[PDB]
């Protein structure tokens, strides 16, 4: 019934969910070159379309690139259905006008109807996963006209999101935070829950956490990946109390404009027998709450919270979880209305690389200092009109671009002003 | 035979199913497939549906909103046992919310489970009643449990229905939205069930830590304990006890205002498995046991209330003379009001596990209840009066005045019950 | 419920309020959030406030010249437990010096911490009196101590007010102007206290290594045997006790004359973490611990000195048949004047601490205190009779007769002690 239809689109997308087909594949018993199977585990029809002996991950594929299909086939192999996968004619030169205005309907139309094949093909649509990146020009325009699209067809469907910010201190393009003002300001509007993401937080992991020397974003991308195989562990392996994407909106968001989530995992093993068997449940809540595992350029030990849910992993005893718990109810801290805090759920299904494992998520306060690094960067850049030519010469008024910052700016006010509120919410 | 019919709504209820059936399954000499295994014991037939052919049938409904709690209670934990056809399964599930089960996505199902039911009601001559057992967490559970209720009671107005209300616990079954589900459901409750029984899961992780302290357990020893309470409860509708012999008689010996019908139990020794090696528990200890704090299923302390109803049901052999003794010797620690005897009533029933010399359980009605409805009311309070998440309530039907009626409604249950305490 | 007030002035006041408030939280089940965790025990009104909602708060007001003691307490070693209405902070701190503290700069901040205490005194029916823990060494400590105790006393006559002064170290916590602020704040003491006990912190560093002298300790454990002081000797003001049962009753028991206030402790186990494994510490050897030389927090021996009055504070089974035996057997070593009965009372109260099978503490009225008063009044005379250091305190309003009337107030103070010496 919780089938799910996720969306690539542009580049990092396409790279970071490949990344997670492949991984999805190695735990449920499927070549991640073929599709093929003989013995599978778990609720494969959650991800997959089986026909005959294939496994096919049900995913749609999007780029304004002239040759998707064959840098598929050569990383990939045949895992992907060729008939999902949606080429361009030209491409988005890093500017989100042309992701978002000038794409071709005819490349929109054929996108939605993929989109449309694939949610035809299930009893019941659990939810849609858009991975992409914001600073991109297909990621970010294309990939926000997708979201517009896919929730004014299927409104009442929960749509998460999973997306790469800009770094906190070195930037890629100069155009980067109109990109990211825009992209954001489109998920504030369309997304249900957005997972934030960046690159200088998974370097810092990537290299003290995992044993990689000079890691690449081929190192970096299992990282994400991870995330996004055991955020999805409870759907996969069942279980009679599980979690599904609408267990985690219903939790996670308390009102309609909060929704920008943080990730953190642990442990971070790469494939072979490389790691240890601490197997504590102690140490790994206190892994994934500190600050070192999280996957976005925030601090949340310094922030609040208004909700979280933790996830755990493998045969952890429910003892363990009560007093770890516990622990981090005491060291943290969180706003008064929300009492419980907490969601929490367990799935006794191992991670293949570790016995045990825990994925965290959730809504810290801290998060509006991504925002508020951007919104700063553009008003620089917007004041002084640099790079401007290119939205305002592709369909955008000066007013998009002042009410796309108007938007990021209401969900830094609101974030912040309900945590300040909070420290007297409790007297 | 006076035959029950047992429903299980939610993940949760569902859940517990393979355990409950299973304990029923070995206490009246029956194997999982329902085939006879020698001597059959008890009435059986109160419980089990007798089929055209040698196997025993377990006499109850599984209701979920996903396919998820079914497809795994009766595909892979209790293989051909429950029978396909009483199975009601949906597609969407219920987003941890009350509004799906009660409101907007459950109501479909009322047709098919009304179905069900009749059919399993068409099996028996002398229906004495219901049993639900569901979760007051989630959205099915909480849900959907009294909008079956109500539908039975309006049909079959003249049996008795009980029900079995787990409350999720703070920490491992913990979710951001309880209290608004908890106060929606409880609210419904209170007209829907003329008998309530209230089990915190909360002490059931403290009570089995503690008598674990000494061991590793088993992570299954959670979940053999809520269901064994259960059974437990209805030893005395399966033999033939000189106690709660009926669902009518449990009524009238606990209910004494149509409202306040919310109970406590304690158990004793709670599980075979935590009480292995010389468990000679003598008559005495039980007793003593059985009001202690480690032994109650709710954050109740007994000397901090005051009493409506106790009922004592123990198993095996416990002689008159000792239970009397027993009772006097609860001395002030068991207190009613001055309008009250102190109707304490107590004696045994038969003993089936061959590894307890006895055991038991009691029922009571005990002002402690209002305690646990405040907890929950007060984290609704700090929820509701500042919207936290009432956006996902009002967008499947529940107009805001729905909320504000269940906090009234609960507001006045928890100022009944404390009335003796003043 | 008798309530008493809280205050912690200066930079130890309030390093030391974390463990006194945690203290407090676990002996009455309360967490430390405010939030109760399970049944909660002793007169907890006593000294905390009951919230709108199901929280505690301790009622406590947080004092300081500068951010920073209270910035740390409140943001980071106890979250969320202290009511930032009630903390009072300046910018410029003390510079170590009474002067600001007592006369040009804590001067402005009256109007604010009388008007906190207001609120806070507005919110209790029955009010017994005021707690006052400050050191007497640094300026915040010495100088608004004595100006709050006034402008309370002036206030509210009626209140027993008692302050726990605790005096620095000769070296870990040393200072070169220490002499200077011990005395011109005993000058204040004198007048303003109707209780003041004195924790000598060179006591409590050669008290605990010794009983460290078989392991690494904890660097917590000074300030966690400071803060237990003042726990149990305000034991018997949150549980119903035999003894000192009010804070009017301590001052009945112990002070004879209005200056003779001065009182002297003696704690033992000290800490739960120093005494650990096999602790049955029997009624006889609690009792001859508590008058041994490394149970006492300050440099008095009890034989050498004249006890004016003793009183004995128990926890636990204590029977009294061994108590008499015990104080029988004090026989010398314990002595009065000629005009005065052996009047040693002792008794015990309700014990909370689970690891201990008992405890207890002693408040002495004894001429020893006077030994303490002239040590650091002729570091005093050494300093001031050359001037060292009376320029920053002059510069602040300090007029040289206000040195020389503080030096011979506490000479007579001194004189009065010994009388029954001679
Ligand atoms: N973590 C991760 N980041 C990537 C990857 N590829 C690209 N990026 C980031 O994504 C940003 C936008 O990428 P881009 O190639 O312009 O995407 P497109 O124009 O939307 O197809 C880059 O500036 C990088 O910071 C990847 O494989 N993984």
């Amino acid at each position: 019934a919780g089938e799910i239809v996720c969306i690539q689109v542009g580049q990092a997308g396409n790279q970071i969910a490949g990344a997670f087909w492949q991984k999805i594949c190695a735990e449920h018993g499927i070549d991640p070159v073929n599709g093929k199977a003989i013995d599978v585990v778990g609720d494969t029809d959650i991800f997959f379309n089986t026909i005959g002996d294939k496994y096919i991950p049900r995913a749609v594929v999007v780029d304004l690139e002239p040759a998707v299909v064959e840098n598929i086939r050569e990383k990939f192999g045949t895992l992907f259905d060729p008939k999902s996968i949606v080429s361009g004619a030209d491409g988005a030169g890093n500017n989100f006008a042309i992701g978002f205005n000038e794409h071709g309907a005819e490349t929109l139309e054929k996108v939605m109807q993929v989109v449309e094949q694939r949610v035809s093909e299930t009893e019941s649509i659990g939810g849609f996963i858009l991975t992409h990146s914001c600073g991109g020009g297909t990621g970010s325009g294309f990939g926000s006209k997708i979201l517009k699209t896919i929730r004014e067809r299927y409104p009442k469907v929960p749509i998460f999101t999973f997306s790469i910010f800009p770094s906190p201190k070195i930037s890629e393009t100069v155009v980067e935070p109109y990109n990211a003002i825009m992209t954001l300001s489109n998920l504030i509007k369309y997304a249900s829950c957005s997972i934030v993401l960046d690159n200088e937080a998974l370097f810092s992991i990537a290299e003290k956490k995992l044993e990689v020397e000079n890691p690449s974003l081929e190192d970096l991308n299992l990282i994400i990946a991870q995330v996004l195989t055991n955020v999805t562990a409870s759907l996969r392996f069942s279980g009679t109390l599980n979690l599904d994407l609408g267990k985690l909106v219903t939790n996670l968001v308390p009102f309609s404009n909060l929704h920008f989530l943080m990730a953190s995992t642990a442990p971070l093993v790469l494939a072979g027998k490389e790691s240890y068997e601490k197997m504590t449940a102690k140490e790994l809540s206190a892994q994934v709450f500190g600050d070192e595992y999280i996957c976005a350029a925030c601090k949340p030990t310094t922030g609040r919270y208004l909700a979280a849910s933790v996830l755990f992993r493998g045969a952890v005893k429910t003892s363990d979880v009560n007093e770890a718990m516990a622990t981090v109810k005491e060291q943290n801290s969180f706003v008064n209305w929300i009492p419980t805090g907490f969601k929490i759920s367990k799935s006794e299904t191992s991670p293949k690389d570790s016995a045990l494992g825990v994925i965290m998520l959730g809504n810290n306060s801290e998060i509006v200092s991504v925002f508020e690094r951007i919104g700063a960067n553009f008003d620089r850049l917007w004041s002084r009109k640099a790079f401007a030519h290119w939205f305002t010469d592709s369909g955008f008024e000066e007013k998009d671009l002042d009410d796309a910052r108007a938007l990021v700016q209401k969900v830094i006010d609101d974030y912040r002003k309900l945590t300040e509120d909070a420290e007297n919410l409790y007297f | 035979a006076r035959e029950v019919i047992t429903i299980h709504v939610g993940e949760l209820g569902i859940q517990i199913a393979p355990n409950f059936w299973k304990y029923l399954c070995d206490e009246h000499n029956i194997d999982y497939k329902g085939q006879e295994k020698g001597k059959i014991r008890g009435v059986i037939d109160n419980f089990f549906e007798k089929a055209s052919i040698g196997k025993w049938i377990p006499r109850t409904i599984l209701v979920d909103l996903g396919p998820n709690a079914i497809r795994k209670v009766t595909k892979k934990d209790m293989k051909d046992f429950f029978d396909p056809k009483r199975c009601v399964m949906g597609l969407a599930g219920d987003a941890n919310l009350f509004a799906k089960g009660y409101y907007s996505y459950g109501t479909r199902f009322m047709e098919e489970i009304m179905d069900k039911i009749q059919k399993e009601v068409d099996q028996t001559e002398h229906l004495q009643g219901f049993i639900v057992v569901h979760s007051i967490g989630d959205g099915t559970g909480a849900g959907l449990a009294p909008l079956i209720m109500e539908a039975i009671k309006k049909k079959h107005p003249k049996l008795v229905m009980m029900s079995y209300s787990i409350v999720p616990s703070q920490n491992m079954d913990c979710s951001t939205i309880l209290p608004y589900n908890a106060i929606l459901s409880l609210d419904k409750l209170t007209s829907c069930a003329d008998i309530s029984m209230i089990i915190d899961n909360d002490s059931i992780y403290r009570i089995v830590a503690t008598q674990g302290k000494e061991n590793e357990l088993s992570e299954s020893i959670f979940d053999q304990v809520l269901a064994k309470a259960l059974v437990e409860i209805t030893a005395t509708l399966r033999f033939n006890s000189p106690l709660n012999r009926s669902m009518m008689e449990m009524s009238t010996n606990l209910v004494p205002f149509p409202r306040n019908h919310f109970l406590m139990t304690s158990m004793s020794p709670l599980e075979t498995s935590l009480t292995s090696a010389h468990q000679k528990i003598e008559t005495k200890e039980l007793m003593q046991d059985l009001i202690d704090q480690d032994h109650i299923l709710a954050p109740i302390t007994v000397e901090k209330g005051v009493f409506t109803a106790f009922v004592i049901a123990l198993r095996g052999e416990n002689p008159h003379s000792i239970l009397q003794n027993s009772i006097k010797g609860f001395g002030d620690r068991v207190k009613f009001s001055e309008i009250f005897p102190t109707a304490i009533k107590a004696d045994s029933t038969t003993l089936t596990d061959e590894k307890l010399a006895r055991s038991g359980i009691t029922l009571m009605n005990h002002s402690g209840v209002a305690n646990l409805f405040q907890f929950l009311l007060t984290q609704f309070e700090l929820m509701y009066d500042h919207d936290a998440f009432t956006t996902w309530y009002y967008q499947e039907g529940m107009q805001p005045s729905e909320f504000e009626a269940a906090k009234n409604n609960i507001q006045k249950l928890i100022t009944e019950y404390k009335q003796d305490e003043y």
